[PDB]
DNA sequence: TTAGAGAATTGGAGAGTGTGTTTTTTTTTTTTTTT
DNA sequence: ACACACTCTCCAATTCTCTAA
């Protein structure tokens, strides 16, 4: 209220009688003010580590929460023209470039591949979405992407891609495997659809698809985005199947759940969507499977306040419904474990300890 | 004339703290930034001017 | 100087009144004497030099001498103003 | 409910209250702190109020509003010379006057940064007078050096003033001349104070250093000092209106009224009731073409020494809100009136704009000097026309003059205007001309010598001239609450009278000034009796407060001489 | 250099004269005197100056003029006449 | 580089100081003065050098010899306020009553920084920050005398003397207003909560900005330090200028001036306008930085105030210690005092005993009044001389402008009406407009003696009429609107019209004065030169004696001394006499008969113009001194009577 | 799957270098010589 | 010579990569 120079003095004492000092007005009354204020003063930072080049502006390496923007008769125009496009060519286009690079992928340059797993993509969503919206639309449109070819090529490039480390075709073949998975689980809340599941989730794949959260950590904040969303597709459809006890433990351990919240501390720059993603699978790992060990690691904890104080996530958005009834059920059962074992106090700023004698214990 | 004016020195307290200042002390004056006037104090043309 | 206009000036082509002028020093009136014979103000130091237009026609008041005026006495006698000034009033 | 955000506290209420006892020693000890404790206790409970008596009132609101106690009362006064270096940052109390304010100055208060290649931007909090500028862009993938920027007109802002205080007469050393100290004073106190005010203050005595030049961090052993105030003070019921209307319908009211501007001086009733309409005035008029018409009064008190005039403006000038006194040998014109200094300044006559000017020893000052009254008094203007300057102020100042006639004692064996000798143009301007007259008579002489000599009677003494007089107070706010509230109109009767009289003077030298002068008293003698009109009876003691004051009844007709014996 | 003012009878009423300064080179010096009344052809230049900047506090540049050419008997016949 | 020996070892002088300040007593007398300091019952410590050389010269006359400390510590005065500071803080007891301590910041804080020491190990700072007392010495008596007891106008200051302790004789010229000046600054440190401190003695300093702690340094906390107040030490600072006095500037020459500082309870001692004795050291003022490099040798000077001795009490000083009643009672045993004082103004001077009675009243002056209203009344009485000339009119007040403590003296023709009130002059460079008073401010709460007023121009003259009745001034001029206090009575003298006094005219024409100025004083007094054998040849007698041995003639009359003098006059001036019933009636019975006989006679040849109510108060004013020269706290009729004859006998001149 | 041995990249400590610094009115109160 | 602004340089702290148990 009263100005700058106004300002008195403030010590705050320690236990074991030690004293600091802060100035300003507003620490006078609120120590949660005074304690990061405090902090907040010291020098250092760590510094930091950072994987695409090459290529034009696109989805792989841009934030995509930024429209373009559309006069009306531009709009109607635009609409009108790949509305006619999806009703008319799209099964042709797709039947013959994907007859063709078969016979000619050893052949590929980078190109290429970013660019046919980034047709494919946009008019499977897009007509998935028309359809959702209204029933003049159908979903016959776009059905030349499952039949078998072009499941294997878009299979093929995933996988040749991820062994030779090449990260950028990798990502831009995740957002085609994603939608390819998304439209069979339309079709199949209507036959070969699922002999085509049964062969998309062969072993081999499942050790692919698993892998691919765990590297996600290092990367840009895209790469994260699509593993995540692709894990949530993945899972879904297996739990629609009815093996899932043996799959579901595949995905469960202290790599994947870096990621995660490595993604989720940077919420201020996210949708509102993904985070009901990332508490989903929260939901899963500590509910549902009762590996609750996994979760109990500091920084977690650190980011629970900060999200749901008064700074961050908005008083109102759906994102508090989630968050504070997952909080609570989380704090319940840490009291729990801590008063029937004390040695959890140094247990939470440190991993979890692999010894076989004492770590079973550990975990349970 | 604090601030970093080419060709020219250095010349109630103001602000410091600010990269291109080092230890100097910097203040403001307020003043208007006007778009347009209107002032309010041949016969032929005088008779085309009246309704 | 400080150029800066004066009350002249800003009467030009326009009404310049002048209240209680026998009160005036005999020093300011030749300086207004100067104006009114040319309607033209002149400035002449520091090494800067400016002419200046001043069309402005002049209203005056003025108290007689003793503050009662003398029915014996021409205007001249009762008014303190003097006589090269008086001779350029087209009115009294 | 009245939607306002500061809250009046003299600090005796914290001793009264035994829990506090200790708290009004520790705000005198550490105000900057304890301050600032008082304002977020006040916030927090308005809020409880709306939500505990759970009330419609926008809880969004009142969070967002700032509210600011402001203590007052604290203690003893203290001398401005006798504040010392064991009193800095505890809380002070002065009493002045107020010589001259600065315009408002800007005071910064959160600074605007952008960042110059990715266009993230962040608002810092300004403590201490320094910016704490951010080392790198502090979005993850732009962190990089150098990167931000500041946006001067995207800022915030607080308005800051200076008001330069004058030590009173009162406190001043013998033998030498007053000091002043400098204010510093902040957003809803800003404008309040205006040249020529009387005030107490309230503050922190603070004190900073200097630097030695504006290239480098050296600092002078020496520290300036000032003062940061937090509250201002001027040196209503159904009660008090009940006492108003309630003496207003007493019938000795005028007489009571008039013995009671000055209680300790002897008869001069007529001197009395003339001032006592001056302090009234008339009514203020504007047309919407045709001007505006003062409504204050000018007097003019003459006659011979050791009659008691100058002891009469002493109690005008204290008693009235807003006023000056000043001599003849002491007043130059520019003094009087205004000064070029490029900015212009007030003098008296300016400084005392709406109240009265009280000037003594009338007959000193030159021909000159008194012409510049000419235009004042008739116009209540001031135009100026000075190279760089030239424009009007307003003034709507009264003037209670002094003088001894020529010769320095009352001639009878000239005329009246020979006497008094101002010029025609200067002695037309006044509304009332008072002599009075060093006549001597047994009777009279032994009631002066006994009212002068029961003075001595006692130390210091409690003997007053008349049993029932009005308390200085009490009076005040009865002229205060009339001149704000009455405003008396012309009777047709009242005009009528007014022609009459006005003919009688003028047929026989009555100008057309002692018609106006007439119709102001009349004005005057109206809301003096809470009237909303003019009557036959106040025109008529308008009429007869001008006879009785030049002493007309005694003059001769013819020859303009006044006989001592009718006196 | 010479200082060019505008001339009385060009001047709007009520307005103050308005100033200029011009450059004269090599073959022009000494042309023309204090008090007459001059017609000049030349470039109109500008210029950084570092005392308007700080008084002014914008960015306001200085101008100029470069002089090109400056401007202001009898016969037989009169002779006879 | 280089080194010498001197005659001089510190450690002996110390030695010498512990030992003094325990033993010496006129129990010992400064360890009193200690355990006041120690109780926060004093805060100034003034050392005697009398003490110093009693002290030497009893240890000499014990048998034992020891260093000549005296001289030691006036040879080099600055080092010493150190040495005796240090004996003090070692020598200094324990308090003897509570303190409540808890209202010292820095008792808190230093408390705290030793427990953090403490658990830390489970100077520290300066010691000036904890001195709460200022040291002084006072020179040597001059009867026990040394050029630290010998006074040195201005001119003598040669720059052999600095470093050394000198006293000066002068004017003061002009005062500044207190300010305060840093000691010990005090910072706090961010990230490590951790104090420091930083002494200033130069006229500038650079703050600290880095915590060089080893602690804080250990930890690799850069953090950032920030000033305090609340534990910074502060002392009072005041400067002032001295000025030689004008009767002993040498011929030709322009007078010379010094710069004095004062610090410490000596603050605000020191007014404009005093003539006294100021004593301190002598010192030069290096110059610091940039500028010292390209200053030159040419170094600046100034003295630092000990210690300050004014030549006249001024009534306000007094208070009654037992040794001025002592004499007071010498005056009032012996009895008689109105004409014993009176007798002794100017015993040079014959006869004229009236006029010195009426003076003397003039020097005690009567009682100031203030209505319940607001109203007051002048207490002040004035008085003027007119009179042929040669009569010791000029001699007379001249004389008694020296027993005045506060007084000025003026003459008619080389003063202004503004000079002589009150100028406004646009003194500085700045252009600004500054008030600076006149003779009758610089007299305020003393006497103005005024000669040759009847040389005075008429027009300024006028400029008095204020001050002589409403004791103030009041001034409306370009830039400056404010009003003066002026508590002064005027004394004048004059000569009638054409000289000496004509008898053709009446006395009103022959005084000269317009009414409303000759109303203003209490007594006029009219003295006429009238030739007579028998007077002048005693006259004659009593000026040849004079000029013959220097004194004046004497078989029965001792005059009181002007010091005594003083002490029963200021003493008296404290009494505030009130007035009865049954001296009012009588007082107010006289008044009529003055002012029946007045208008009876405003034709004749024997008027003085007409009696004002002003002379009423006149004659309470002279009652009431005449009541305080007895010491009494009532007026009686006594008094009035008196007061009637002193006012009926000025007019009796004009009866030969 | 852990961990330890070797290589590459970056930060800023701190040392060094050059630099800048002292220093014709126009309006208004007052004294003085001039008509 | 005394605070500052700016440039240059070296050294070790750090993370990344490869190998074998
Ligand atoms: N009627 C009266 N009542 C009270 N005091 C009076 C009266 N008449 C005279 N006096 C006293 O006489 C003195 C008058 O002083 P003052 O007020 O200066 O009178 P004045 O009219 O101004 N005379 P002067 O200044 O010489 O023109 C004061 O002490 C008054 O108290
Ligand atoms: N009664 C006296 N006793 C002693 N000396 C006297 C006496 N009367 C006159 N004188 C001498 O007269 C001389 C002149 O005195 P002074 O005071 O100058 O006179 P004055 O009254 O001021 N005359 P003036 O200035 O011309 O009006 C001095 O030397 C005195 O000593
Ligand atoms: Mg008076
Ligand atoms: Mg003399
Ligand atoms: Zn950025
Ligand atoms: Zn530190």
């Amino acid at each position: 209220a009263r100005h700058s120079r106004f300002g008195g003095l403030l010590s705050i004492q320690t236990p074991d009688k030690t004293r600091l000092t802060v100035s300003g007005s507003q620490a006078l009354v609120d120590e949660k003010i005074a304690l990061q204020k405090l902090d907040d003063s010291k020098k250092w930072n760590k510094r930091i580590i950072k994987a695409a080049e090459g290529l034009p502006n696109s989805l792989l390496n841009s934030q995509t929460g930024k429209a373009i923007f559309f006069t009306e008769s531009n709009g109607k125009h635009f609409k009108e023209f790949i509305n006619n496009f999806i009703d008319s060519g799209f099964n042709i286009l797709l039947h013959s470039v994907t007859n063709y690079f078969t016979t000619e992928q050893d052949r590929m340059v980078t190109l290429e591949q970013v660019e046919y797993l980034l047709f494919f993509a946009w008019f499977v969503k897009y007509q998935l979405l028309r359809s959702k919206i209204d029933n003049s639309a159908d979903i016959k449109q776009v059905s030349e992407a499952l039949k078998e070819v072009t499941f294997i090529l878009v299979s093929s490039l995933l996988r040749s891609a991820y062994d030779l480390k090449n990260w950028t075709v990798t990502h831009a073949g995740m957002i085609a495997f994603n939608e390819l998975l998304n439209l069979v689980s339309r079709t199949k809340a209507a036959t070969d659809i699922e002999f085509i599941v049964s062969r998309l989730f062969s072993d081999e794949r499942i050790q692919l698809l698993s892998n691919l959260p765990k590297i996600g950590s290092k990367y840009s904040l895209q790469f994260m985005k699509s593993c995540i969303e692709l894990t949530h597709s993945v899972l879904k459809v297996l739990e629609q199947y009815s093996n899932f006890q043996k799959v579901q433990a595949n995905y469960m351990t202290e790599p994947v759940i870096e990621t995660y919240i490595n993604f989720l501390e940077r919420f201020r720059e996210l949708e509102d969507d993904s985070i009901k993603k990332v508490f989903s699978f929260f939901h899963r790992v500590f509910v549902q499977a009762k590996e609750q060990a996994l979760l109990f690691r500091f920084d977690l904890i650190i980011l629970l306040r900060e999200m749901l104080s008064p700074d961050g996530l908005d008083r109102m958005s759906r994102s508090r419904k989630y968050v504070s009834q997952f909080s609570d059920y989380f704090l319940a059962r840490l009291k729990k474990r801590l008063k029937k074992s004390p040695a959890w106090f140094v247990g939470l700023l440190f991993p979890p300890l692999h010894n076989s004698e004492v770590g079973f214990y550990q975990r349970y | 004339t604090q601030l970093g004016l080419p060709g020219v020195k250095p010349s109630n307290s103001g602000v410091t703290g600010l990269r291109s200042l080092g230890v100097r002390d910097l203040t403001y004056k307020i003043s208007f930034l006007a778009c347009h006037v209107i002032s309010i104090g041949d016969q032929e043309v005088f008779l085309n001017s009246l309704s | 100087v400080v150029i800066e206009a004066g009350a002249l000036m800003l009467a030009d082509n326009g009404i310049c009144c002048i209240d209680e002028f026998d009160k005036m020093d005999i020093s300011d009136q030749v300086a207004i004497h100067e104006a009114m014979e040319q309607q033209t103000i002149s400035i002449a130091k520091a090494g800067i030099h400016a002419t200046l237009n001043a069309r402005t026609s002049i209203l005056a008041a003025a108290n007689p001498v003793g503050g009662r005026y003398n029915r014996k006495l021409s205007l001249r006698g009762n008014l303190n103003m003097t006589a090269p000034i008086m001779s350029r009033f087209d009115l009294f | 409910e009245l939607g306002t955000s500061n809250l009046n506290l003299d600090a005796r209420n914290l001793l009264a209250y035994k829990q506090t006892e200790d708290l009004y020693h520790q705000l005198l000890n550490y105000p900057q702190e304890v301050i600032s404790i008082m304002d977020q206790t006040i916030k927090d409970c308005m809020v409880s109020l709306i939500v505990d008596n759970n009330l419609d009132y926008d809880l969004d609101e009142i969070e967002t509003k700032f509210y600011k106690v402001r203590p007052y009362n604290v203690g003893s006064c203290k001398g401005m010379r006798e504040l010392n270096p064991n009193d800095i940052d505890k809380l002070i109390n002065l009493k002045g006057l107020v010589l001259r304010s600065t315009p408002v100055i800007p005071d910064m208060k959160v600074a605007f940064f952008k960042c110059n290649v990715c266009d993230h931007t962040m608002a810092v909090e300004i403590d201490r007078g320094v910016i704490q500028e951010p080392a790198r862009c502090e979005r993850i993938d732009c962190n990089e050096p150098n990167s931000m920027s500041l946006i001067h007109n995207r800022c915030s802002f607080a308005d800051k003033q200076v008001i330069k205080l004058q030590e009173t007469p009162d406190f001043v050393p013998d033998g030498q001349t007053p000091h002043s100290i400098s204010l510093c004073v902040y957003d809803e106190l800003v404008d309040s104070c205006r040249a020529g005010d009387r005030i107490e203050v309230t503050g922190t005595f603070r004190s900073i250093p200097i630097r030695a030049n504006s290239r480098q961090r050296v600092l002078k052993s020496l520290y300036k000092t000032y003062v940061d105030v937090v509250h201002v003070k001027k040196v209503i019921t159904d009660q008090d209106l009940a006492k108003i209307r309630e003496v207003a319908a007493r019938e000795d009211l005028y007489s009571l009224l008039a013995r009671s501007i000055a209680p300790s001086i002897y008869e001069l009733e007529d001197v009395k009731k003339g001032i006592l309409l001056q302090l009234f005035g008339g009514t203020n008029k504007t047309f919407t073409k045709g001007g505006r018409y003062r409504g204050d009064i000018n007097i003019l008190l003459c006659g011979d020494p050791s009659t008691s005039k100058s002891q009469i403006l002493q109690y005008v000038h204290k008693i009235t809100p807003r006023g000056v006194y000043t001599s003849g040998k002491g007043s130059s014109a520019v003094g009087l009136t205004a000064y070029i200094t490029l900015v212009l300044e007030s003098g008296a006559l300016v400084l005392s704009d709406g109240g009265v000017c009280c000037i003594d020893e009338f007959d000193k000052m030159s021909d000159s000097t008194r012409s510049v009254l000419h235009e004042v008094m008739e116009q209540q203007t001031i135009s100026i026309a000075k190279a760089g300057i030239i424009t009007t102020l307003n003034a709507r100042s009264s003037i209670l003059a002094s003088a001894n006639p020529i010769g320095s004692r009352y001639n009878p064996n000239l005329p009246v205007t020979e006497n008094i000798d101002l010029p025609p143009p200067l002695l037309s301007r006044f509304d009332l001309v008072y002599l009075v007259l060093d006549k001597v008579d047994e009777k009279n002489d032994r009631e002066l010598a006994k009212h002068l000599t029961n003075l001595y009677l006692e130390d210091k003494p409690e003997h007053i001239s008349q049993d029932d007089v009005l308390p200085v107070e009490f009076l005040t706010m009865y002229i205060s609450y009339a001149k704000e509230h009455i405003h008396p109109i012309i009777t047709e009767a009242a005009k009528t009278e007014l022609v009459r009289a006005y003919v009688g003077m003028r047929k026989m030298t009555a100008t057309t000034r002692q018609l106006e002068s007439m119709i102001r008293l009349a004005e005057a003698h109206a809301k003096m009796k809470l009237k909303n009109v003019v009557e036959l009876e106040d025109v008529q003691e308008a009429v007869r407060l001008i006879r009785s004051a030049i002493k007309d009844y005694a003059t001769d007709p013819k020859t303009g001489k006044i006989d001592m014996n009718l006196v | 250099r010479v200082t060019l003012q505008e001339a009385p009878g060009t001047v709007p009423p009520g307005r103050l004269p308005r100033h200029r300064e011009v450059i004269l080179l090599a073959d022009l010096v000494d042309v023309s005197k204090p008090g007459e009344e001059v017609e000049v052809t030349g470039i109109y230049k500008n210029n950084y100056d570092g005392n308007l900047n700080a008084k002014n506090g914008f960015p306001v540049f200085a101008t100029i003029i470069e002089a090109n050419s400056i401007k202001r008997s009898w016969t037989e016949e009169e002779e006879r006449e | 580089l280089p080194s010498i020996q001197l005659p001089v070892d510190y450690n002996n002088l110390f030695n010498e100081i512990t030992d003094f300040l325990v033993t010496f007593k006129q129990g010992p007398k400064y360890m009193a003065m200690l355990q006041k300091v120690a109780n926060r019952e004093l805060n100034s410590v003034i050392i005697d050098l009398d003490d110093i050389l009693q002290y030497q010269n009893e240890k000499f006359l014990q048998g034992t010899q020891a260093d000549d400390l005296v001289s030691a510590i006036q040879q080099n005065a600055n080092h010493f306020t150190e040495l005796f500071c240090r004996a003090i803080d070692n020598n200094m007891p324990l308090p003897t009553k509570e303190i409540d301590y808890k209202d010292d910041v820095l008792d808190v804080i230093l408390n705290q920084r030793r427990l953090r020491n403490e658990r830390m190990l489970s100077e520290l700072f300066p010691p000036n920050l904890t001195r709460r007392y200022f040291l002084y010495f006072k020179p040597l008596s001059q009867n026990c005398a040394a050029i630290s007891s010998k006074p040195l106008s201005v001119r003598q200051i040669k720059g052999d003397f600095l470093g050394q302790l000198i006293t000066v004789r002068g004017i003061i010229t002009r005062v500044s207003d207190v300010k305060p000046a840093v000691e010990v600054i005090a910072y706090t440190c961010d990230q490590c909560g951790y104090e420091v401190f930083q002494e200033v003695n130069s006229r500038t300093f650079t703050p600290l900005s880095e915590c060089t702690s080893e602690e804080c340094s250990q930890n690799q906390t850069k953090g950032q330090l920030f000033m305090s107040t609340r534990a910074s030490k502060f002392s009072a600072f005041q400067e002032c200028k001295i000025q030689e006095l004008s009767q002993q500037v040498p011929v030709g020459h322009i007078p010379r001036s010094l710069n004095i500082h004062v610090n410490g309870t000596l603050v605000r001692s020191l007014s404009p306008g005093d003539i006294v004795d100021v004593t301190g050291i002598f010192l030069p003022a290096p110059y610091t930085g940039f500028k010292a490099l390209k200053a030159g040798l040419l170094t600046e000077t100034y003295l630092e105030a000990q210690f300050v001795r004014q030549h006249k009490k001024k009534f306000a000083s007094f208070s009654l210690t037992s040794d001025v009643e002592e004499r007071v009672m010498e005056l009032i045993t012996s009895g008689d005092v109105y004409n014993r004082l009176a007798k002794s103004i100017a015993p040079e001077i014959y006869g004229n005993l009236d006029v010195k009675k009426a003076l003397l009243l003039l020097l005690v002056g009567g009682v100031d009044k203030r209505v319940g209203d607001g109203m007051k009344i002048r207490g002040d009485i004035n008085v003027c001389l007119m009179g042929d000339p040669g009569v010791a009119k000029s001699q007379l007040l001249k004389a008694i402008c020296k027993i005045s403590p506060r007084g000025v003296y003026t003459t008619g023709k080389g003063s202004s009406g503004v000079g002589l009130t009150a100028a406004v002059m646009k003194d500085p460079v700045t252009d600004e407009m500054i008030l600076e008073g006149g003779a009758l401010v610089l007299a305020d709460n003393g006497i103005c003696c005024i000669d040759e007023f009847d040389k005075m121009d008429e027009s300024d003259r006028t400029a008095i009429h204020e001050v002589m009745e409403q004791q103030t001034i009041s001034i409306s001029k370009a830039g400056i609107n404010t009003t003066l206090n002026a508590r002064t009575s005027i004394l004048a003298a004059a000569n009638p019209l054409y000289g000496r006094y004509n008898p053709r005219l009446s006395p009103l024409d022959n005084i000269n004065l317009p009414a409303a100025l000759l109303s203003r004083f209490d007594i006029l007094f009219l003295m006429l030169d009238i030739p007579s054998r028998d007077d002048d040849e005693k006259l004659a007698e009593h000026v040849t004696y004079v000029h013959m041995h220097n004194k004046q003639p004497d078989l029965d009359f001792t005059p009181v001394e002007p010091s005594k003098m003083r002490e029963y006059i200021a003493y008296a001036k404290t009494k505030r006499p009130v007035m009865s019933e049954a001296v009012n009636d009588y007082v107010v019975q006289a008044y009529i008969r003055l002012r029946q006989d007045s208008k009876r006679e405003m034709d004749s040849k024997f008027s003085f113009g007409q009696a004002t109510p002003r002379t009423l108060l006149g004659i309470i004013r002279l009652s009431q001194a005449l009541a305080k020269l007895r010491l009494a706290d009532m007026v009686d009729i006594d008094d009035v009577e008196e007061a009637l004859r002193l006012v009926r006998v000025s007019k009796e001149s004009l009866y030969q």
